[PDB]
Parts: structure tokens; C-alpha cells; sequence
């Protein structure tokens, strides 16, 4: 298995500075030219950086000229970028991607791509996570989860510690006017099975490593 | 730099259907061009080189064609999992340049929303915020209008709309919306009513609750 692992994005405030670093395994990097790829959120794929085999050329898209700088250490088979002076518009996913190598003839497609890491340059800070029940009331009843109040992106919820996937929806998440994210995962599940099976949420928030579960229940009302 | 102009943005297109994407390079690039396919979140996968030939492991009703300045990527019969964004590079040149993107919507039956209401948790209460979301379940087409009624009236900006990603087996989509105001605000009013208008409707559907009754 060819792989690109990147690692190393974040979140930092306006003018500071980040490295991103791709470790490829399963090859040798020295053999191909490498590239940045990165895309903002719901936006397009903007280029961002080349660099040759030889770190002999290097090349940049006009937004990041003086401020990223791509290097290459091949004896560790890892490609870097350092971002110094970050900004609002240099918030994206970043990709570490390979082009295809041929010697006769131009390639400059992406053969691989890294999965991408997430870059967030904003001056809020990294909150974890509220998770509140959404509660089944009364042949199908839903529940689910309210994953509120956090920063940065990503967040991710599983059911059952994974067991329970058919049915889920999580929902993308969305800015909150305070400015931090909140998004909902539900469940549909046979209202028959509602009072003997149980239904535990797991919500993994890694930058803050936040993990919190929750078991979904319908309310009850002893009171006061 | 070479421009990369795509058409359409967006596309409907019903399973089975012969879909057509363009692509149009601001100079000959003469066959320097990759297609890609992104299923959003995770990164694009390449689809085709060199304006037409396919890269292993790709199914066969994706075909690339054209050469210098006009490109076209074709899916001959639209599978239910292609919904997808797909971008065209040139590799003529750096800087590498992409289009700006085709959207690719899968079109199916009209189905009407599952409607949901959920009145916010205890906890959330004892936190001095209430937070009230509807759900609709697995509906098409995404057009779907929300309102939101407290004690009968109808609120104003103050609410928000998540929608799924195209579901890869049904072609159906999802959506959340959530109501928030303070708890001071919520504990003013008694009915907190979800009202769904949808294509697959007839007429309006109202879900709804009292506050706190089991
Ligand atoms: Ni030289
Ligand atoms: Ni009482």
C-alpha cells in the first residue's frame, strides 16, 4: 500500500504559524515530484505549492508566495510546508499529492492524495463540545444527539460504538452567530424496540481530545 | 495562468440517464487534461488523463474526450453513487489549474419527509440556552420550506437548516432544523410547532409539542 500520511494542521490565530508535514511509505519519495493541493470549505481545489525531486524547483500560487515555504526531506520520505503569516483565506483542507512520474512526456496529474488535514486560522479558541439528547417521544421513532457549542471542525459520531449504522444521519455542521459549530446525529429505530434496547451516541472531538458518550432515553416524568 | 471554465455547475440527472460535463481552457492544451471525482469530505479521486484515458479500477461508463481548448467528461448511465463534485485540471502548465467544479445530483420519485420534533434536554435548560430541532427524513427533492411557529407565531431569522449528503442507495436527502433562543425566551410560551411544506405534500405538515408532557 502506497500511503501519504499528513499531519500537523490546527487551528492558530491571524499571523501565526503552522508546519504541515507527509510522510509517504509504501514508495520512495525521491522519485516524484511533490505538490500541495488545498481546498476551502465548500469551495473549489486551488494549487498551492511544487517542489521537484531534486528540491531543485520550486514553485507557488501567487496567494501564498512570500509566506509558505515547501521543502523536502527525502531520507525521511516526508514532504513539508511551513506556513508563516497565516490568514483568513489560507483556512482550508490540505492535501499532500502525488504526481504521476513518467520520464518522457508531461504528467503533472495526482496519482494519490493524502486524506488532508484540516487548517483553521481564526481568533476563537478551541472549545470542546456540549452533546445533549434528542429524546423519542410517542411504526418508527427517531432519536439522536445534539453536538453543540465547539472549535474547530471536525467533529464525528458513531452509534453503538459503531454497531448501529444503518439508518444514522449526521448532519454537517454549521456556525453558530456566536461563531462556534453545532450539528445534529439522529437515529431511526422500530419504536417496538424503543424501551429494551439502549442507544449510546459517541462523539469524538479531537482537537480537544473530547470524548464524550451519551445515552439516549425517552423522558420519563417523576418531578420537582 | 490557464483558466479552466466547467458547465454546468450543478446538474439533476435521473439514474440511467447519459450525463455530459464540459470543460474549456482558456488556451490549446492540447490533450493535457485529468477529471477527478470528489464525494465530499474525503479527497478527489482520479478519474481520467491524458482527456480520455481511464485510470484502473474506474467502470467504463466514464469516458473522457476532446483535445486542445473544449473537453468533455461523460457518464454514459448515472449509477446512484456518482452523486459527486468532478473537477478538471490542466496539466499543460503550472501553476496546475482546476474548474471551478460540477455539482452531479442524482433525480428520482418525489418522496414526501418523515417529520420529527425534538424539545430541548433538561440538561441543556439547566444550562440557560434552549435548543429545538425539527427533522425531516429521507425526502427528495431537497427543496423542503421549514417554519417554525411558537405559541402560533411564526419566527423570524433565528434558526438554522443542515442538509445531508445524497443518500448512495435511495437518492434521498435529510435535513435538521434547530430553533434557539434563551431560556427565558422558551419558558414565555407553551406550543413549539414544525411546519413542513414539501413537493411530495399535500398540504402543510405540523409536528408539535407542549412543554414537558411525557
Ligand atoms: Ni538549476
Ligand atoms: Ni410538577
Amino acid at each position: 500500500e502506497v500511503q501519504l500520511v499528513e499531519s500537523g494542521g490546527g487551528l492558530v490565530q491571524p499571523g501565526g504559524s503552522l508546519r504541515l508535514s507527509c510522510a509517504a511509505s509504501g514508495f520512495t519519495l525521491r522519485s516524484y515530484s511533490m505538490n500541495w493541493v488545498r481546498q476551502a470549505p465548500g469551495k473549489g481545489l486551488e494549487w498551492v505549492s511544487y517542489i521537484s525531486r531534486s528540491s531543485h524547483t520550486i514553485f507557488y500560487a501567487d496567494s501564498v508566495k512570500g509566506r509558505f515555504t515547501i521543502s523536502r526531506d527525502n531520507a525521511k520520505n516526508s514532504l513539508y510546508l511551513q506556513m508563516d503569516s497565516l490568514r483568513d483565506e489560507d483556512t482550508a483542507m490540505y492535501y499532500c499529492a502525488r504526481v504521476y512520474s513518467s520520464g518522457w512526456h508531461v504528467s503533472d496529474y495526482f496519482d494519490y492524495w493524502g486524506q488532508g488535514i484540516l487548517v483553521t486560522v481564526s481568533s476563537a479558541s478551541t472549545k470542546g463540545p456540549s452533546v445533549f439528547p434528542l429524546a423519542p417521544s410517542s411504526g418508527t421513532a427517531a432519536l439522536g444527539c445534539l453536538v453543540k457549542d465547539y472549535f474547530p471542525e471536525p467533529v464525528t459520531v458513531s452509534w453503538n460504538s459503531g454497531a448501529l449504522t444503518s439508518g444514522v444521519h449526521t448532519f454537517p455542521a454549521v456556525l453558530q452567530s456566536s461563531g462556534l459549530y453545532s450539528l445534529s446525529s439522529v437515529v431511526t429505530v422500530p419504536s417496538s424496540s424503543l424501551g429494551t434496547q439502549t442507544y449510546i451516541c459517541n462523539v469524538n472531538h479531537k482537537p480537544s481530545n473530547t470524548k464524550v458518550d451519551k445515552k439516549v432515553e425517552p423522558k420519563s416524568c417523576h418531578h420537582h | 495562468a490557464i483558466q479552466l471554465t466547467q458547465s454546468p455547475s450543478s446538474l439533476s440527472a435521473s439514474v440511467g440517464d447519459r450525463v455530459t460535463i464540459t470543460c474549456r481552457a482558456s488556451q490549446g492544451i492540447s490533450s493535457a487534461l485529468a477529471w477527478y471525482q470528489q464525494k465530499p469530505g474525503k479527497a478527489p479521486k482520479l478519474l481520467i488523463y491524458d482527456a480520455s484515458s481511464l485510470e484502473s479500477g474506474v467502470p467504463s461508463r466514464f469516458s473522457g474526450s476532446g483535445s486542445g481548448t473544449d473537453f468533455t467528461l461523460t457518464i454514459s448511465s448515472l449509477q446512484p453513487e456518482d452523486f459527486a463534485t468532478y473537477y478538471c485540471q490542466q496539466f499543460n502548465s503550472y501553476p496546475l489549474t482546476f474548474g471551478g467544479g460540477t455539482k452531479v445530483e442524482i433525480k428520482r420519485t418525489v418522496a414526501a419527509p418523515s417529520v420529527f420534533i425534538f424539545p430541548p434536554s433538561d440538561e441543556q435548560l439547566k444550562s440557560g440556552t434552549a435548543s429545538v430541532v425539527c427533522l425531516l427524513n429521507n425526502f427528495y427533492p431537497r427543496e423542503a420550506k421549514v417554519q417554525w411557529k411558537v405559541d402560533n407565531a411564526l419566527q423570524s431569522g433565528n434558526s438554522q437548516e443542515s442538509v445531508t449528503e445524497q443518500d448512495s442507495k435511495d437518492s434521498t436527502y435529510s435535513l435538521s432544523s434547530t430553533l434557539t433562543l434563551s431560556k427565558a425566551d422558551y419558558e414565555k410560551h407553551k406550543v413549539y410547532a414544525c411546519e413542513v411544506t414539501h413537493q411530495g405534500l399535500s398540504s402543510p405538515v405540523t409536528k408539535s409539542f407542549n412543554r414537558g408532557e411525557c
